[PDB]
Order: C-alpha cells, then structure tokens, then sequence
C-alpha cells in the first residue's frame, strides 16, 4: 500500500 | 485551527486555497478523515488541477523550500492514500500522467539537488509521491544521481538524510510495478552506485548508516534477477558488502541488510556465507548466565545484576504460576521440556538485526516464544527477548515474565507443540500470560473498557492473531482471564482439565457456554473495573 | 510462536 503521513 | 470543511468542497480554486493558507500540518488530517472528507477533496478533477497549479509553481521553485510546494505534494500523495483504501475513489486515467507532470517539474527544477533542511521538507513529500503515485519506473535515474552525488555536507542535514532516504523505498515499491521490474534488469550504473554508497566506510557509526544499510539491503534485493545484464555487477557489489563488513560488529547493519534480502532469492554459497548465522547466534549473544539446571540466559550486554535480577524474578513466577494454575508441578503428556533458554538482546533494534537471521522469527513484536517440539527429547524451547528501559526492573528484560509464562503455560497447560490446538486459543495463552505476570496492575486494560468500545466473551475467545490486533489479543485476552480466575476459577480448572489433555472439542464447548452464561456478568464486572 | 506485546 502507499506510503501513510510522516 | 485545522478545518477540514474547507477541503469538502467543490470548487478546486477554494481547495489550494485550503491547501496554501491550512498548510501541510492540516492537509495530513486527510489521511484519517471520513469518506465524507476524503471523496470531496480526492476527486479526479481535483487532482488534476492540483497536479497542474503544483507543476507550474514547482517550475518556478528557486530553491530554499517552499511551504505550499511542501502542502501540494503531500495532498497529491495523501490522494493515492485515500484512493487505496477507500473504496469510494477510483481515479480516473488522466490523473496519474498529470501528477507525473507535477513531480517531473520539481525533479526537472535546476534546484532539485539543493541542500538545506528546507529543501529537503518538499524534497521529502516528492520523493515520497514517487512512490504512492506507481511511479518508480520513471525515476530510477533519480535514485542513481542522488547516490552519486551525496555526500557529507548534504548528510549535515536531518530533513536531507530522510528525504533522500525515500529514494530506497521507490526501489522497494518497484518490485510491485512491472514497468519498473521491465526496466531495472538493464540499470548498471544505478547498481554501481548503490554498491559505491554501501561500501562508503566513513557511513559507518555515523546518522547515514541506515541510509547505506538500507542501499546494502535494495541491492539485496536485485540478487532477484539472475539472469539480467545487472546480475554480475549485483553479485560483485554483494560479495564486496560481505566481505567488508563484519556480521556482528560496526557496520553489521549494512551486512545484514545485504544478508536479509539476499537470502531470498539466492543461496548463501554464492557469496561463501553459508552457515554464518551460527557465528553470529555467538557473537550477539556472547553472554552466558546460568540461572538454575533449568534456566540458562544467552545475552548481549547484561550487567551481573540484571541477570541476578531476571533469574529472581523467574523463580518467583514460577512459584506463582505453579500455585495459581494449581497444576501439581506435573506437566502435560509427551512434554519433555525441563530445561529453557533465555536470549536477550541489548535493545529492539539489536533484536530486529539479529533474531531473524539467527532464530528465523518475525521481529514485528515485543517478543517471541519458541516452544519446538517437546515430545523430541532433547528438545530446547527458547524465548528471545530485549532490554528496554520502559522494561521491568531490576532486570529491564521487556516481556520478562510474559515469555516465561507462555513457557510454563505451554508445558502444564496446553498439550502438544505451538500448532497443534484445533480451536482458538489466543486469548487463553496471551490473556494468561498477561494475567500471571501483571495480576491486578493493567492500567491500559481498565482504559479499553473506559473508552466504550468493548467486546463480548464470544469475541475474546474468537480472537486470532490476523492484523494483530494488540487491543484484542492482550488487553481483552486478559479482562477475560482474570473474570475468570477471580469469578469461576472451578469453571476455569474444568477448562484446563480439556487442555492439559488435548482435548479442544470439549475446551471449545466448555467455554462457549461461558460465553452464553457468563456475558451479562462479565459486562457487569468491567463496568465496575472501570468505575474503581 | 505465540508474541510478547510491543
Ligand atoms: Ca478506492
Ligand atoms: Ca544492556
Ligand atoms: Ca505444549
Ligand atoms: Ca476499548
Ligand atoms: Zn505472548
């Protein structure tokens, strides 16, 4: 899955 | 000051007016936010237009980072997040060459290899889209000149080590692109520079080392391709990695990380590696504590008195263990593991280094009991651990008393090996070992009772491990073993009676009626944990 | 095995 908030 | 309405909108003016004026720190609640939210602000025309406005201030980007660059980026790849998991968006096609452009900008921008911890903010959310956006096929030249071109005045800077660092997560994301798995077969200098950067020795005890562990591990990964044209120079650089570095010692990260991926796709007497966990099992663990003719501990770097302190502790629980299960000290049929080993690492990330390669676990956890096989004699069943300072003192072994319960609960309660149950057990033997080791102190138990959202009896005992769901397993697996002990402790050694022998069938059933008989008071008994 | 809580 995409990368989630940093 | 976060209003997430004005991104509920339709007009896409309005919406980069939320995205320049509320900036990143606000556009990052979209991630989380509800449907609602997310399929107004996610549609296709918006981020078309996004993309579009993104390109053409990113073409007029003049280094020093930029705030709103910073924002724009972040809710282009916050779309591709959404769009993933939220079932209610479906991008149309024209969106993804659109963002391609708006990227493509930034990374034809002549400041794209600017230093600065500025830069590296919005440098940071483009590489990022690189990767949710699918589009790592398009950037492989990118991750060769980054490689090539940093140094240690770009490394000064945290924002720069962790932007650049993304470039190792478009290689990992690849592997799911088949334009990029098309591609990276052919790309030799992009190899050659991975190597280069790797074996970069000055890396080494520096805050770039992960950085070059992680280029050791995506070249790792390449070993994949045995046939490709990069397949001699991948194998040259890893067998160069190999013998650089040490297994355990400074740089061992860089080692293992090559080791990790590497092991998967070819086999270890490519590179004349073969059996070298063995080594490693007694470099990491060089300690040896002998707690008592059943107890032995291998350790990194315990003091005298954290080992003095574990072995206490241990003998304390298992006096309390043996008494509270009322188990007779007999263990169940076909056991034959008198004897335990006790490993513990330095800290978790020692434990994630070093625990895969030499006991073959998952290190995603606090913690891991090995039971084998005990109606092998000779058998050993092992628990593998690490020092925490959030741990217990006085040893400061993180799940101390967890594992060795799991340990004691494996050989007096549950018959057979790990695998062998045919029903549910989860919440008995993580609920117990949270039970015995924590008794009455469980302050996170109480507060998943007080924050509303509980589960019945028949949800605990159906609890399984998918998506390890720590609340479920941990917390709830012991509210429900100790209403048990404390409320129908007979009910409880009928239960174990079944499980001592073996006989899951009739566990399932004995606590199925519980789960029919006891749920009001059990309802009843959490209301009043929670009250005092 | 069964794992210990993070
Ligand atoms: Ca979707
Ligand atoms: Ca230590
Ligand atoms: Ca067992
Ligand atoms: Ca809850
Ligand atoms: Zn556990």
């Amino acid at each position: 899955g995409p990368p989630g908030p940093p | 000051q976060c209003d997430l309405s004005q991104f509920q909108t339709t007009s896409s003016n309005q919406l980069m007016a939320a995205i320049r004026q509320q900036g990143a720190s606000c556009v990052n609640a979209l991630f989380s936010a509800d449907t609602g939210v997310q399929e107004a602000a996610f549609s296709s025309n918006h981020m078309y237009n996004v993309a579009q406005y993104t390109r053409t201030l990113a073409q007029q980007y003049a280094g020093g980072g930029s705030d709103e660059l910073e924002a724009l980026y972040l809710y282009l790849r916050a779309g591709y997040y959404a769009e993933f998991y939220n079932s209610n968006i479906t991008f149309l096609s024209w969106v993804t060459p659109a963002v391609k452009g708006a990227v493509d900008a930034f990374v034809q921008n002549a400041h794209f290899y600017d230093n600065g911890d500025a830069h590296g903010k919005v440098l940071n959310e483009v590489i990022i889209t690189m990767d949710s956006a699918g589009l790592q096929h398009a950037y492989l030249d990118v991750v060769t000149q980054w490689l090539t071109r940093w140094n240690a005045q770009y490394a000064e800077h945290w924002y720069m080590r962790n932007a650049v660092n993304g470039v190792f997560t478009l290689l990992f994301g690849g592997q799911w692109n088949n334009q990029y798995t098309s591609l990276i077969g052919e790309q030799t200098a992009l190899v050659t520079a991975l190597q280069a950067f790797a074996l970069d020795r000055t890396k080494v005890n520096s805050p770039t080392e992960f950085m070059a562990a992680n280029a050791a591990r995506e070249l790792g990964r390449l070993a994949r391709y045995t046939d490709a044209t990069i397949a001699p120079k991948v194998t040259e650089g890893l067998t160069a990695i190999f013998g650089q570095y040490p297994s355990y010692g400074d740089g061992d990260a860089i080692w293992l990380g090559a080791a990790d991926t590497a092991s998967y796709y070819a086999d270890c007497s490519q590179f004349n590696i073969c059996g070298f966990e063995d080594a490693l099992r007694d470099a990491a663990l060089n300690q040896t504590f002998i707690c008592s003719d059943t107890i032995k501990i291998r350790s990194q770097d315990m003091s005298q008195a954290q080992h003095l302190a574990a072995c206490d502790k241990m003998a304390y629980e298992e006096s309390f263990f043996h008494t509270t299960l009322e188990t007779g000290n007999q263990p169940v049929a076909d056991d034959h593991n008198t004897q335990l080993q006790v490993n513990i690492f330095n800290s978790d990330t020692d434990y994630g280094k070093y625990a895969g390669p030499i006991f073959g676990i998952d290190t995603n956890n606090g913690g891991m009991y090995l039971e084998g096989n005990p109606a092998n004699v000779g058998n050993i069943p092992n628990f593998i651990a690490y020092e925490a300072s959030y741990a217990n003192p006085d040893h400061f072994v993180w799940n101390l008393e967890h594992e060795y319960v799991h340990y004691l609960d494996g050989r007096f309660n549950m018959y057979g090996d790990f695998g062998t149950p045919t029903e549910l057990v989860v919440w008995w033997s993580e609920g117990v070992a949270e039970y015995v080791s924590r008794v009455n102190d469980n302050p996170q138990a109480i507060a998943t009772i007080q924050d509303g959202s509980t589960y019945t009896l028949a949800q605990v005992f159906d609890t399984t491990y998918d998506g390890f769901d720590v609340d479920r397993i941990y917390r709830w697996g012991y509210l429900a073993v100790r209403f048990m002990f404390e409320r129908h402790p007979d009910e409880v050694q009928r239960m174990l009676s079944a499980t001592r022998q073996g006989r899951w069938a009739e566990y399932k059933a004995i606590i199925s009626g519980w789960a029919n008989q006891y749920q009001s008071e059990f309802a009843q008994w959490t209301e009043a944990l929670a009250k005092g």
